[PDB]
């Protein structure tokens, strides 16, 4: 009775979105506004905005009623 | 997200004929509803139709003027309730003026702009004691429009997709050497899909990206290496022609105009005195 | 409307909680903004680990949300003293949070209100997080946050230092917390102010530096404190295993960014090695 991780499967209707971690090495964050000091100590980094904005542009993109 | 959102699932429709039959369907049943509670004091579903882009150009104003500023996002959502409410509500049972105040003042609550009832209702050219019977109005009719939308209060709008698709074509579309100068008439595009019934026919990614593609193809720029090398042959179809759909949408749209409007606001005004 | 009140289930300083037919139903600025918060928030999410919004409905300005109802929560189970928390049980615990946040995560919501009693218990051991008055979304940059979020004992250091933005870190710290107090029965940190909060935290955990925590000095309340080596992970929780430090270590690291998201916590082995998490089933009640 042992566990394993399943990653989360949800259909986006939409083509893939990139990796978080992959944004900055795939050019994707020289787009974004560099997050600032404060928000860097509070956790906040540009690569959220990014992959947020990414994910809202791709998300349901191939769906029809 | 919008793929599992309550706008995708309950509030995006087939056609431009179930918006149709829902407003008919609106109309008839105030007909039936004064009709049993007792004429050419009614309005037709397209007399409506006039009435309510009429006061959705008037609740893009106030939403225009607010202070303090009103995010983009609030805007959105206030129209998007004031469409909704007005697929399934008569202008002739509830005044689309108190709605869509109303409507901004739900937006703001729901997309969490902080605004006190005093601040909101000092944004309106009345006076003190009408802005006071304003609020209560507003107050009154609150809780008709979240019954009115069911519940579904988050509104997924086009602005996030679009800056999204300008991230992902400023990194991957390098044959589009400078995105960000497709914005403003993209913006402009948005702007008119947003007049349409479109936000209530198409996904928030398919407005942004029908607007973005409509910009460059207005700037002479072929993007069509973009939907079939970067977006990675069916499916590509259904995509073109709901972009080309939205843009028929667009075309055929027919703005308010001046004496219709005022004939109808006199007969609206004159349904709301009666009973 | 269609539900008629059995019981009463507590009151709040926003709202009152009955049980009623089973379902809990919660009853000039106009309608209440944490009732519209969980109205929006709850409508748009599905996920068996979290609360879940079966209908709304009101007069006037009064409005009455409708949950499934839920039969205990966590502060319960910890300060039952009748009850013993084996590993597994807080194995099952941890799991069940963890998935709940990673979905809210996903969906690019923040908790920011994680605590004991927030994460309800069912009649059949399904752990969900509940009250979501507090909750946010997150990830958009044109949005501005309040630090004074999260209770006290569960507010995490950045919370504390007057971090306005923020991410996923605060939800976990305060599941780090949460496991504390699930292995030691007990507040892992209980400060009677934000001063007290945060000398706990660093007499515990250590002073961090400017390596720990690249950015600290440039939070807006950063205060600099004594350098507490901290007392070593091993020896607050004797019996913790290896497995079950790293992911506390990861939960408690002082770089918000560091700090290990939900599904990296998902991923590490404590999960996935014996013994397995405890079926819902199984899991002890109050
Ligand atoms: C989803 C909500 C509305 C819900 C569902 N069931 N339920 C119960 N059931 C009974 C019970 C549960 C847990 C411990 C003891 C008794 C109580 C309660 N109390 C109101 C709270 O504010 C909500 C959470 N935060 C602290 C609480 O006081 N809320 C709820």
């Amino acid at each position: 009775a042992l566990y394993e991780y399943q990653p989360l499967q949800i259909e986006t209707y939409g083509p893939h979105v990139p990796e978080l971690e992959m944004l900055g090495r795939l050019g994707y964050l020289n787009h974004v506004r560099a997050a600032s000091p404060q928000d860097l100590a509070g956790g906040y980094t540009s690569s959220l905005a990014c992959h947020r904005a990414l994910q809202d542009a791709f998300s349901g993109l191939f769906w029809q009623p | 997200m919008y793929h599992n959102s309550s706008q995708k699932r309950h509030w995006t429709f087939s056609s431009e004929e179930q918006l149709a039959r829902l407003r008919a369907d609106a109309n008839r049943k105030f007909r039936c509803k004064a009709v049993a509670n007792g004429d050419p004091v009614f309005l037709e579903p397209h007399e409506e139709m006039t009435l309510c882009k009429y006061y959705e150009k008037r609740l893009l104003e106030f939403c225009s003027v607010f202070k303090p500023a009103m995010p983009r996002s609030v805007v959105g959502t206030a129209c998007m309730y004031f469409k909704r409410f007005y697929l399934n509500n008569s202008v002739m049972e509830y005044h689309p003026r108190i709605i869509m105040l109303t409507c901004a003042f739900l937006a703001c609550k729901v997309d969490e702009f902080n605004v006190s009832s005093p601040q909101f209702v000092g944004n309106l050219r009345e006076s003190p004691l009408g802005q006071e019977k304003a609020l209560e109005q507003i107050l009154e009719y609150e809780l008709l429009l979240i019954q009115q939308l069911n519940f579904h209060l988050i509104v997924h709008n086009p602005y996030r997709p679009f800056e999204g698709f300008l991230i992902d074509l400023k990194t991957r579309y390098p044959i589009l050497e400078n995105p960000e100068i497709l914005r403003k008439t993209a913006d402009d595009f948005l702007n008119r899909i947003a007049l349409t019934d479109a936000y209530l026919l198409y996904t928030p990614s398919q407005i942004a990206l029908t607007a973005i593609l409509s910009s460059a193809s207005r700037a002479g720029i072929t993007m069509e290496s973009y939907l079939s090398e970067s977006l990675m042959r069916t499916c590509l179809s259904q995509l073109l022609d709901i972009m080309k759909s939205m843009r028929n949408l667009v075309k055929k749209y027919e703005p308010p105009r001046s004496e219709e409007v005022a004939v109808l606001k006199q007969k609206l005004e004159r349904c709301h005195s009666a009973e | 409307k269609r539900y008629e009140k059995l019981d009463f289930l507590g009151e709040g300083q926003f709202a009152t909680v009955y049980k009623a037919r089973i379902v809990a139903i919660k009853k000039k600025d106009g309608i209440n903004r944490t009732a519209l918060r969980e109205i929006k928030l709850l409508q748009e999410l599905s996920h068996p680990n979290i609360i879940g919004l079966l209908d709304a409905f009101g007069h006037k300005s009064n409005i009455s949300l409708v949950f499934d109802f839920m039969e205990t929560d966590l502060e319960v189970i910890i300060k039952d003293n009748s009850l013993v928390l084996t590993p597994s049980h807080i194995k099952a615990y941890m799991l069940m949070t963890l998935q709940g946040l990673e979905y809210l995560h996903q969906h690019w919501i923040l908790h920011r209100d994680l605590k004991p009693n927030n994460l309800l218990l069912d009649e059949n051991g399904v752990l969900k997080l509940a009250d979501f008055g507090l909750a946010k979304s997150f990830g958009s940059p044109n949005r501005a946050y309040t630090h004074q979020v999260v209770t006290r004992w569960y507010r995490a250091p950045e919370l504390l230092f007057g971090a306005r933005m923020y991410g996923v870190g605060v939800d976990m710290w305060a599941v780090g917390c949460i496991l504390a107090e699930l292995l030691l029965r007990v507040p892992f940190l209980p400060g009677d102010s934000d001063l007290d909060q945060l000398t706990r935290i660093f007499e515990t955990l250590g002073t961090p530096t400017e390596e720990q925590w690249p950015d600290m000095c440039s939070l807006p309340d950063y205060v600099t404190f004594k350098s507490f080596p901290g007392i070593p992970l091993h020896h607050i929780f004797s019996a913790a295993g290896d497995d079950l430090l790293d992911l506390i270590q990861g939960l408690f690291l002082f770089n918000p960014c560091a700090r290990i998201t939900a599904t990296q916590a998902l991923k590490m082995k404590y999960f996935s090695n014996r013994p397995g998490p405890t079926p819902g089933c199984q899991l002890p009640r109050p």
